[PDB]
């Protein structure tokens, strides 16, 4: 489910990216 | 436009501080009524408090009924209707006890193929209905306050 | 105080002539039992019914065990089975011990899925699509509650017998108000989903969500800000079979965290209604809500206990689109509603009307969107709901509710009912239920839209009447008519004569009982029976059919 360049500091954005 | 902002509190000033009494005070309905009463700035007291002459809210029987509202062409259920009825009394001390009640209606379509999910949905509906029971009980408070004056 | 009861008799098209021979047993002050031979002529045998009521410190409980050792009809229609025995086990328990302990049991077990279509409906119904098997033990104090629960379901349909069950389940809530201006809640859950089939995925889910809210209130206004933090963790096993056929691969281990932001507001306006009714007051109540939840891809998570929810006026303001915790749709929406109420001179509510809509700024996508919408609208004012409840007098009253969806491009569901009830002995009611075929196609399973008994939808008009005669009789009737097929669905008649000591009752009911797919039509059932017992009993007569009467006031 996690994307490629996802970040754990970007929860508020779509797909944490 | 004759409209204006509401100037009177939803709960009357006489019942600003009051006692919540019930045989199941850790139940969902007691929690919902306590949350609503704290929402309108009502000060809830303990049952065995030494403070007399305050209005007391006693929550009575609560019954939830899930029946069939509609059926398909094969006779199987389609709509499940859930009805919550709640009875309570408001004791104005030295004056009278006034009975009040609340009735909440809900409906949802059954689905056996995801029946467990539907069961979770049913539980969610119950947690809404208690809130609907608590909203209706609060709005009937000024009805009791008006009836107190009519006693004279 | 223990002895035989008066026999009960019945004639049914499914059973031909039936006979009951009940025997009461007063075991103790808190326990009693009933043994009922139930002789059936078409099946030509005696079903033993054992009924047991008990009251204990744990709570109140009912148990029922019905056993038919042999069956002629089931043997004829299942000639290849080992045995034709039929049975039912029912157990209901509700209790609260020592103010903190909660015990709940609702267990139903049947030998075969055609049990309730062939036998009495004391603790089940032919309309039931499955049997529920729930155990719950909880501890609840004023700011805490934990619950260990087990849920299992016996699905009656032979189209596909594959139902998930959460055998362990642990619900934990912790509340702590007045932490400064904010109120705090935390919700925890641990669930294990296991399936009846051996080739389906099995899951362990752990869920934690803190919630912090700031309420603000005045005499006229209310604003509630809420921030919630959902975190779910899935361990999925036994997923080779699912991955062998589907393109979307279920992942072995997943975890997903979402912040949810909610703003609720409401106002109250009041005016005097002297122009129409002097002394009456009218209240206009606007309400608005903003909900934001970012999109997470749930394609690799199987849907265990997430389903679409109804969108009633009050359902417009929910923060969840699906129940459970498998599917959580991303939301960027504002919902608005207005409620108008009227109060008489005694401050009693006599009328209320509500209307609302849900505006989506972006499409609510969950990564596994397979709902078959009629058209392709994704944003805008997409959902409309409306409710009304008018109390015309002390003996009159009507309710109405309508739901419109632009994605279905149609009124999804509506209902209405008007009642004249002077008392429980004498009353009249008319109600109407509607559910469009597009909604059935969108929400229900795929095969519902193609099946003849499901694809049409729901459209029924029901009438219920009750009138005493010479205050010893009580005539009761009900009729339900499906306008799509132009066919009867359920009707009944009841006549009871109540004397000083004995009360005789005669009841008739014809109901939809099943679907004959050899010819593609419906199979009905007739039942005329008399029972004797040692008020005028209108209310239990109204509850004796598959579509029981409900008070509308
Ligand atoms: C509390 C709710 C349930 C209602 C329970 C009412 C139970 C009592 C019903 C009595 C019905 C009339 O029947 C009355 O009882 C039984 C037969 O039934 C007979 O009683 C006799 O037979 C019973 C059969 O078990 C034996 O216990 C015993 O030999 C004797 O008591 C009486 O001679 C008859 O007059
Ligand atoms: C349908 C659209 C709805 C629009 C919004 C609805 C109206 C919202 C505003 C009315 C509610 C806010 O009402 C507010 O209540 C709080 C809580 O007691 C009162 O008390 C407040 O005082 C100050 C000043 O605001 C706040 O910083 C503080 O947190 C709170 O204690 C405020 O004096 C009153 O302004
Ligand atoms: C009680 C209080 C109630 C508060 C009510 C008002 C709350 C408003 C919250 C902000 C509303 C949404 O805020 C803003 O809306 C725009 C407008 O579509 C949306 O923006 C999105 O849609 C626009 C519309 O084409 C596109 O450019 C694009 O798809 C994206 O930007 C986002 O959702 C957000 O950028
Ligand atoms: C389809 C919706 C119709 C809504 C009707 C609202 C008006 C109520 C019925 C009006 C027609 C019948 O006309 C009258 O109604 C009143 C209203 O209680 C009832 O009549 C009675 O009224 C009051 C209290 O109700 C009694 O104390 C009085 O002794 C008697 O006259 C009877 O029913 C009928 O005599
Ligand atoms: C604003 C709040 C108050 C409104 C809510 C209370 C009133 C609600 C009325 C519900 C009762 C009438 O119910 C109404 O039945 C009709 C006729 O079947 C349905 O309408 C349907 O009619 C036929 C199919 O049967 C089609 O030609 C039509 O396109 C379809 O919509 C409506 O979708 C439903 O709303
Ligand atoms: C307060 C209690 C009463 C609430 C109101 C109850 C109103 C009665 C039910 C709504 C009307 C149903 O009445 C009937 O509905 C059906 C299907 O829905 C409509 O539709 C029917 O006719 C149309 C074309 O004529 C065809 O598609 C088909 O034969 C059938 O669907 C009928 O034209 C209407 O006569
Ligand atoms: C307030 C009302 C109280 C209820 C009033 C009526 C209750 C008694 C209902 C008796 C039902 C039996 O009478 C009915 O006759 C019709 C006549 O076609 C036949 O029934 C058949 O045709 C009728 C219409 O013609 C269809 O609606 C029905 O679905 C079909 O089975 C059956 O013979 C029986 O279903
Ligand atoms: C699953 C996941 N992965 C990343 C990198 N970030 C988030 C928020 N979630």
């Amino acid at each position: 489910a996690c994307k490629k360049g996802c970040d754990w500091l970007f929860l508020w954005h779509d797909d944490c990216a | 436009c004759g409209w204006h902002l509401r100037d009177t509190t939803q709960v009357p000033s006489t019942m600003k501080v009051m006692i919540l009494d019930s045989g199941d005070p850790n139940g969902p309905l007691s929690r919902a009524v306590r949350n609503q009463l704290r929402l309108n700035g009502v000060e809830l007291l303990d049952k065995e408090t030494t403070r007399k002459d305050v209005p007391s809210l006693r929550l009575g029987k609560v019954s939830i009924a899930k029946d069939t509202a509609s059926v398909f062409r094969n006779g199987q259920t389609a709509e499940y209707q859930m009805i919550m009825t709640v009875n309570a009394t408001v004791l104005i001390p030295g004056r009278d006890i006034y009975p009040i009640s609340a009735k909440v209606f809900r409906s949802f379509f059954d689905n056996p193929q995801m029946a467990l999910a539907k069961d979770n949905e049913q539980d969610m509906i119950v947690k809404e209905m208690y809130d609907r029971a608590a909203e209706q009980l609060i709005r009937k408070l000024p009805s009791i306050r008006a009836a107190d004056i009519r006693s004279d | 105080r223990s002895g035989f009861l008066i026999p009960n008799a019945k004639y049914t098209t499914t059973n031909y002539f039936e006979f009951y021979l009940p025997y009461y047993w007063n075991i103790a002050p808190n326990m009693d039992a009933t043994i009922t031979p139930h002789y059936m002529h078409r099946r030509g045998n005696i079903m033993w019914e054992n009924e047991f009521r008990y009251l204990s410190q744990a709570g109140a409980g009912l148990m029922e065990l019905d056993y038919l050792p042999s069956d002629k009809v089931y043997e004829d229609e299942h000639p290849n089975d080992d045995s034709s025995r039929r049975w039912l086990f029912y157990w209901n328990h509700s209790g609260v011990m020592d103010q903190v302990w909660r015990f709940n049991v609702d267990y139903t077990k049947v030998s075969d899925p055609s049990y309730f279509n062939d036998f009495d409906n004391k603790y089940g119904s032919s309309t039931d699509g499955y049997a529920t098997q729930k155990f719950s033990v909880g501890y609840a104090v004023q700011n805490f509650n934990a619950t260990v629960s087990t849920k299992q379901f016996q699905v009656f349909s032979e189209q596909n017998t594959s139902s998930y069950s959460a055998e362990p389940q642990l619900d934990v809530n912790y509340y702590q108000n007045d932490v400064g201006p904010f109120d705090t809640r935390i919700y925890g859950q641990a669930v294990h989903f296991v399936n009846t089939r051996d080739d389906m995925p099995e899951a362990t889910r752990v869920h934690l969500e803190p919630t912090i809210n700031l309420p603000l209130s005045n005499n006229w206004g209310s604003i509630n800000t809420e921030a919630k933090f959902l975190a779910t963790h899935y361990q999925q096993t036994n997923l080779d079979w699912y991955n062998s056929r589907n393109t979307t691969k279920l992942d072995e281990s997943v975890n997903r965290v979402m912040p949810q932001f909610k703003v609720d507001g409401k106002m109250v306006f009041e005016r005097d209604m002297e122009m129409l009714a002097p002394g009456y007051t009218q209240t206009l109540e606007p309400r608005a809500q903003y909900l934001y939840v970012p999109y997470r891809d749930q394609s690799d998570i199987y849907n265990y206990d997430s389903s679409l929810l109804q969108s009633d006026y009050s359902g417009l303001f929910r923060d969840r689109t699906y129940g459970g915790l498998d599917r959580i749709a991303s939301a960027n929406q504002v919902t608005t509603g207005v409620t108008s109420r009227i109060y008489d001179d005694a401050a009693v509510e006599r009328f209320n009307i509500s209307v609302g809509q849900i505006y989506y700024f972006t499409e609510s996508r969950t990564g596994d969107d397979n709902i078959t919408w009629e058209n392709d609208d994704k944003t805008g004012s997409l959902v409309w709901a409306g409710d009304t409840y008018w109390r015309i007098s002390e003996r009159w009253g009507l309710r109405g509710g309508i739901q419109y969806d632009t994605r279905l491009d149609n009124v999804a569901t509506s209902n209405s009912s008007i009642e004249y009830r002077r008392d429980e002995d004498r009353l009249v009611q008319l109600n109407y239920h509607y559910a469009s075929p597009e909604y059935i196609q969108a929400t229900l399973p795929k095969y519902y839209s193609t099946a003849e008994q499901y694809k049409n939808g729901i459209s029924q008009v029901g009438a219920v009447a009750s009138r005493p005669i010479a205050d010893r009789w009580s005539i009761v009737g009900a009729y339900y008519y499906d306008t799509n097929a132009n066919k009867q669905a359920d009707s009944m008649l009841g006549v009871q004569y109540s004397s000083c000591c004995y009360a005789i009752r005669v009841g008739y009911e014809r109901k939809l009982n099943g679907w004959d797919n050899d010819k593609q039509h419906a199979v009905y059932d007739n039942a005329i029976g008399f029972n004797i017992e040692l008020g005028l009993g209108t209310q239990e007569m109204l509850r004796s059919n598959i579509l029981p009467y409900q008070n509308t006031l």
